[PDB]
Order: C-alpha cells, then structure tokens, then sequence
C-alpha cells in the first residue's frame, strides 16, 4: 500500500504542477498584452498629491 | 515660545520637553532606557521573591 | 479554557439554521461518548506507518 | 577593511589542499551578473511521501571514541 | 495493581500468539484514507529538526 | 592619562552609583544643585553652535552657550560650555551624552562648578 | 459502547435539549418552545443571544 | 561504563544473593546503581546470554523479522534469543555490508 | 577669522544620511511600509519591452544614474546621480462605510533632478510626492526609455 | 551593525562528493558576487569548501540565510572563517614595485 500510494501521489502532483504552470503562462501572456495595450493607448485628476 | 512639535520624545525621569529647535533625532547613550528597564524589573523580582517568602 | 469551550458550544448550537423549529417534524439529536479504549489498542507497527506519513 | 584582495593575498589566506575553481565561463559570467542587478529578479509546496535513505544517519558531528564533546565553533580548528 | 499487571502480561502475550487483530483490509483502508486527506490538505510533512536550528 | 579614559571615569562612576543603588539625593550629581553649566569636550573641530544647540536641546532649552574657538584663527578649539534652563536637564545630559560618538570623536560631558563668564 | 454514551433528543415532545460537556451538565431551553416567560435567575443561567439578530 | 572488576564483583554478588535484591548488591560497588546492575546482568552478564556469531539461519530470521515488525527490538530479541543490543547492532552490520 | 554663528552644519546630517561615502538626500518618512498587492514595473524602450521589475519588496527605491547607491540605475546621462525615490506610504483613507482605513500607496518623488521626471509625460514638481496609479507611464529627463506600472490583478 | 567576526570568507561542511562547481556557484550565487571558491582535494579536505564573497554584506546575508541548507538529502554546515594566520611571505619585490607604480603614478611625493 505504501508503494501504490507513493506513486499515485506523484502522478497527481505532476498533473497539478502542469495545469498550474499552463495557467500561469496564459496569465503572463495576457498581462503582457494588457501592458503593451495600455502603453500604446497612452502613446495615443484621478490622482493623489502631497505638498 | 516655539516648542518641540515633532513625533516622539523618549521618556525621562523628569519627562521634560525637548528644546525649540531640537534637531529631532535620538542621540543618547541609552542609559535612560537601561535604567527604566532595571527600574521595572526590580519591582518584578520583589514580587516574585515575596511569593516565595510565604511558601 | 474548557468552560469557555462550553459557552462556545452552546452558542454554536444556538446559531444554527432554524435549529429550534420543530414544525415539520424535525428532531435534533445530541450524542456524546468515549472511545472506550484507544491507548490500549493502538497497534504499534500500523502506528509506525501512520507516523511515517507525517514526520 | 572592505578592500578587495589579490590572488596572492588569497593564497596567503587559505591553507593547503584546496583546488581553485571558476566553474564555467558562463557561471563566471553569471558571476559577472551576480552583483549586476541582484535585487531585481523573478519572485522566488504540497504533499509528497518520502523515500528511505541513509545520508542523514551517515553524517557525524562529533569525534568517535572517548572524546569530549566538540563545540560548534571549535570546528574550524579541530 | 498486581492483579492488573497480571491481566496485562496476559493480554500482550495473547496479542503475539493471536496476531494483529486489525486484519489487513482494515489496515489498508485506514492508511490509504489518511493519505487521501493529508494530500487534500497540502500538508507539508515535518522534517527531522536541523541542528543549527533557528529556534 | 588621555581624555577618553576620563569618559571611562564618568561612566564607571554612574554605573557604580546604580550598582550600590544609592538614593538620588546622595547621588554624586547632588553636589551641583547650583549650576546649569555643563562642559563639553572632544567636539570635532567643525561643529558650530547651530549643531551643538540642535543636538543638545534634546533635554531642554538652552540659556547660553560659549564655544571656545581660538580668536586669532577663529577656529574651534573643540570644547564648550552650555547653560541649560534647569539643573535637572543638565543631570540628564551628563547621564546620557557622556560618551556619544559624533563624527568619530567621542565627546565627554560634565557638570561645571564655577563657570567663568568670558 | 451504549452503556457510556448518552443520547438526548429534541422534538415536539422534548422542550429541553440536554447535554453534558467537559465538566458541566447543561440544559438548553429555547424561548420559542415552552419558555412562557423569559426571566432572570442566579447567574447559573446563560442567555444564548443569537448572533445575526442579537436577540434573546 | 563497566570495568572487569565491577563485573566480577557482580557475578559473585548475584550468585550469592539471588536475582531479587538489587539494593544490597548495588550498595556494594561505588558509582554503580541498582537499576544499572539489573540492566547489565540481564543484558550481558547472565550466563544465558549466548555469545557467538550469527548463523546463516539466525540472520535469515533476524532480517525477516525486522522486516515484519519494524523497529520493535525488545519484541524481536526474545524470538531469536539475543539481546536488543545484539539484534540491533548486528542488523545494522548486515545492512551496512549490503550497502 | 570667523564669528561664532548659530547656523547649521552638515555634520549630523552627513553622518545620519550618509552611505558608502555618497550621502543620500532623502529619508524614509515614518509611514514607510511594504505592500500586500505585488507591484510590477514593465519597462519599454521605443516599443521594445524590457523585463519586469518586482518592487513590492522594499519601502523605498532609488532611481538615478549612479549604479552604486541607486536601487535602479537609469542610464541616461541626462539623469542626475540621485534622481527620484519610489516610496510606499501607508496613507489613510475612508472606507465606504465611513470607518477609517489606510492602504500602502506607491508614491514617486524627485530630488530636484536635473531635467525633469515625466508622469504620463508631465514634468512633476521636485521634492514632492506623486501617487502612481494602474497602467501609468513614467519617463525621466529625456531618456529613450519609458515605463508602465501594474500589479498582479492589474 | 556587524558583529566583527563576519567575513567574506565562509567555511562549508557536509558537501556532496563530486558536486558540480557549477551547481555550487549557483547555490552561493543567489547571495552575492563570488570572489573565489576552493574545495578540498585530499580525502580529509575532500568534501569541504572555502567560499569567498566580494562583499561583507552578501557574506553575512548568505551565512545567516543558507545556514542549514538541505542539499542532496543532507543539511549544509556554514561557518565564518578565522583567517588568523598566514602561510607565505608577502613578496616584498612585487609589493614594492606596484607601490612605486602607484607613487610615481599619482605623483604623490
């Protein structure tokens, strides 16, 4: 039972790592799209100041 | 009477206000806080040793 | 402390949903017991595996 | 005292029986980036069973015999 | 006490002569179910206490 | 003996007083209920009265200050006298500032009995 | 074992819901059911004030 | 630890006094405690401690058991007739020559 | 000769705000703080994007041309040595229910830098704090590089 | 703010035999610039390492942080070095000539 459990836990660990990595990657490319979109919209007072 | 207004004057025995133009940073040998801490701890051990006296 | 635990438990029972309603024929049941022998029956080797899961 | 040193300075610091290494010329170039922009970097578990091994049991921290306990700071001497 | 210790010596030797009473199916069920829970709690297993330990 | 030993002296004196736990009315300070002037020594040759007063105001207001510089070249001789408003403030200053390191130079602070007005 | 457990039931036929925790033996009595008067008493009596509504 | 002199005094004291009054016995030697005397006697001294090397069959049994009942040496050691110390170190030795 | 003044002298100032032999002009005010929301700086140079910097980790960040003491050396010779200070400040606000709250807020401040800091391409007042909001753009002096500020959900 | 025994010289025990200097330069690399690294060779020194940072500050950071690191199923021993003795002369010749270079170089005296 220990052998079987060790291996099942590994397999689940790998599937989880992979899914989380993929999601992180899509989030990163999305945030890059947002970054360059916003920088360009700027290329084309809801503000806070002090003394 | 321009009086100190900045953040926080550390305590003293006499609790006197720092001067008009106190440059406003603590430069002190710390002997103040040493004496304060020892002052409290003396009372602490007084109590602790009494509790033994009655035992 | 245990008595605060008792208070916590009471008012926990109280804040349930509709706990005191008995209209539609509900019934609450509080049961409480011991495990009647846990120490004397812990089995050494199997306990060893269950600890290897932790430390 | 913070002044950097020479290689002769180092060979006067260190005892014998130690081989000098730059591992790569790329790691030595990573070493060039080491001080470079260290603060800026990309940020930095779960459950996982263990596997039996002996290296921890193997490591020893006290001399063997009728030997007195050897403190943690007398190490670089003894 | 003497009566108790006699009962015990008995009950240990009986366990040895009559094998673990928790058969094997029950052992495997318990074990596996614990593992399911822990892993579903992402519980990092505690590690043997390093020597130059902070605390 | 060179003056840093004379800082060691006053600090040892204070700690010994606390060590015997002696009461304040018989504390060695008590012999100067009659002076608001305190001597500063070992000041770096750069500090001017602005900085001195700024820093030492930390325990009160200053009535007067006299920083002995050499008149012919005007330059600071590195020691001064300070008249606080109220003796208690000088007691605090003698306790706390005796031994502080300003620009590397460990300054020594003390009471003054018979301050001479120059 | 049934000899040491102790099972108490709250139903239309039982107003009092009993139980027995760490050292105390307690009886819970709702104001909805046959608590005709809400009352004061020796401080042997706690009031389980409902949380969301703050009522007795 | 124990020195051969204390050891011999132990042998004689036991054979005289019987296994049951360890207080008198430990009173005899200085820097020795009754608990220690009892432990040492049952562990090493008593004649029933069989002092030889392990047969192949004995090591088969040992290994097999320590696989069957992890880390329970005071449970095993009666089953192969040696002390917990013998079983323990000797299993360590087999394990090290294997790896 | 010189008459005794009552004016100041950098002595205390120098020792207290000195580092590495390069005295810094700015001090962290008491509301220095570190944020929960993890802020990221997206650098660009004429539409070429540069790797992001993760600046949620310190309360103060020095930007300038002096690589020694600056957090961020912005290598445009039109950048003065000690130029600008990014700073997290715990600034109070009102929660919509009226109860008073404070959030760690990112504020940039210039030390009278030579050629001007550009906030969304406006030159800002020196020795004064300016809040930075999501997506906002920055440019220092006349550098060919520009930056956009974001955080994790931004 | 430094306890004055801290140094850019660190001494490391419990080293896996035949680790890559690459691996190791990385390990100590997250902490600061490495002025140099040496590993023991003889069986006595084989497995111990003297690692020299170029800065006292990265030095203290590392020694305080990676202390007790788990590498290859073992915890790593770190220590500050007591460079309290010497093993060679200081080479008067080279010292003298480089200093002559300095003196004529900046026309000091």
């Amino acid at each position: 039972a220990d052998r079987k459990a060790r291996e099942a836990v590994e397999m689940r660990a790998q599937v989880e790592r992979k899914m989380a990595q993929k999601e992180k990657e899509k989030h990163e490319e999305k945030l890059r799209e947002m970054a360059q979109k916003a920088r360009e919209r700027r290329a084309g007072e809801n503000r806070d100041i002090s003394e | 009477r321009p009086r100190y207004s900045g953040p926080a004057p550390p305590p003293n025995r006499f609790n006197i206000w720092p001067g008009y133009r106190w440059d406003g940073v603590d430069r002190s040998n710390g002997f103040e806080q040493k004496r304060f801490a020892r002052l409290a701890s003396k009372k602490a051990v007084e109590e602790l040793a009494y509790k033994w006296s009655v035992e | 402390p245990p008595p605060l635990l008792v208070y916590k438990w009471c008012q926990g029972i109280n804040n349930l949903q509709d706990v005191w309603e008995t209209s539609e024929g509900e019934c609450n049941v509080m049961l409480e017991s011991r495990f009647e022998k846990m120490y004397e029956k812990i089995d050494l080797t199997l306990l060893n595996r269950l600890l290897r899961l932790i430390v | 005292r913070n002044r950097p040193l020479s290689d002769e300075e180092l060979d006067a610091m260190f005892p014998e029986g130690y081989k000098v290494l730059p591992p790569p010329a790329g790691y030595v170039p990573i070493r060039t980036p080491a001080r470079k922009l260290t603060a800026t970097p990309t940020p930095l578990t779960g459950f996982h069973m263990q596997t039996e091994d002996r290296t921890m049991k193997s490591v020893n921290d006290q001399p063997s015999g009728n030997l007195p306990f050897l403190k943690p700071d007398d190490i670089q001497y003894f | 006490t003497r009566l108790y210790l006699k009962a015990e010596q008995e009950r240990q030797h009986n366990y040895l002569k009559d094998g673990p009473y928790i058969t094997a199916e029950e052992a495997v069920a318990v074990y596996t179910t614990t593992v399911h829970w822990l892993e579903s709690r992402r519980f990092s297993p505690i590690p043997f206490p390093p020597l130059s330990y902070k605390h | 003996m060179n003056p840093l030993t004379k800082v060691k002296l006053i600090n040892e004196l204070n700690e010994r007083e606390v060590q015997l736990g002696v009461a304040d009315k018989v504390s060695w300070h008590s012999e100067y209920k009659d002076s608001a002037w305190i001597f500063l020594g070992g000041l770096p040759y750069e500090l001017t009265e602005g900085d001195i007063i700024c820093v030492f105001s930390q325990y009160g207001e200053i009535v007067n200050i006299n920083l002995v510089r050499d008149k012919k070249t005007g330059k600071s001789k590195g020691f001064c006298f300070l008249c606080y408003e109220d003796q208690r403030s000088t007691i605090l200053a003698v306790d706390n500032f005796n031994g502080i390191k300003i620009k590397g130079r460990t300054i020594r602070v003390d009471h003054v009995s018979n301050y001479r007005a120059p | 074992q049934w000899e040491n457990s102790f099972v108490s039931v709250y139903s239309k036929d039982n107003p009092n819901l009993l139980f027995n925790m760490c050292g105390f033996e307690c009886r819970i009595l709702p104001k909805c059911r046959t608590s005709y008067e809400e009352f004061t008493h020796k401080d042997g009596v706690w009031n389980l004030q409902n949380e969301v509504t703050k009522e007795r | 630890v124990w020195r051969n002199t204390e050891d011999e005094i132990l042998k004689a004291a036991v054979m005289k006094y019987g296994k049951n009054q360890w207080s008198r016995i430990a009173s005899l030697l200085h820097r020795k405690s009754a608990k220690q005397c009892k432990a040492r006697w049952y562990e090493w001294l008593d004649p029933s401690i069989k002092k030889t090397e392990w047969s192949r069959e004995e090591e088969e049994k040992l290994l097999h058991l320590a696989k069957l009942m992890p880390t329970q040496w005071r449970t095993i050691a009666p089953i192969i007739g040696r002390t917990a110390a013998q079983c323990l170190e000797h299993y360590e030795f087999l394990l090290d020559k294997a790896a | 000769k010189e008459k005794p003044s009552f004016e100041l002298s950098g002595a205390l100032l120098e020792d207290t705000n000195t580092f590495r032999g390069v005295v810094i002009k700015y001090s962290e005010p008491p509301e220095a703080r570190i944020p929960k929301k993890r802020w990221r700086l997206y650098p660009f140079k004429n539409d070429e994007v540069l790797p992001v910097m993760y600046i949620h980790r310190q309360s103060a960040y020095l930007l300038g041309r002096h690589r020694r003491i600056a957090d961020i050396p912005i290598d445009h010779p039109s950048c003065s040595k000690q130029h600008a200070v990014f700073q997290y400040r715990l600034v109070e606000y009102t929660r919509a229910d009226g109860t008073v709250g404070r959030r760690v807020k990112p504020y940039i401040i210039d030390l009278g830098s030579g050629n001007g800091t550009f906030l969304n391409n406006k030159r800002i007042e020196p020795q004064r704090y300016y809040e930075l909001k999501e997506k906002d753009v920055l440019k220092f002096g006349f550098s060919s590089r520009e930056y956009v500020l974001l955080h994790e959900s931004s | 703010r430094l306890p004055p025994e801290v140094n850019r010289i660190l001494y490391i025990r419990n080293l896996p035999y035949k680790i890559t200097a690459e691996e190791m330069y990385d390990i100590f690399g997250k902490y600061g610039p490495i002025r140099q690294i040496r590993v023991g060779n003889t069986p006595e020194t084989r497995g111990t390492a003297y690692v020299v940072y170029e800065d006292i500050f990265d030095a203290k950071n590392a020694c305080d942080h990676l202390s007790g690191f788990n590498v290859c199923n073992r915890y790593l021993v770190v220590l500050y070095y007591n460079a309290n003795r010497a093993f060679q002369k200081m080479d008067t010749k080279k010292k003298e000539e480089q200093l002559k270079l300095l003196k004529e170089k900046y026309g000091i005296n």
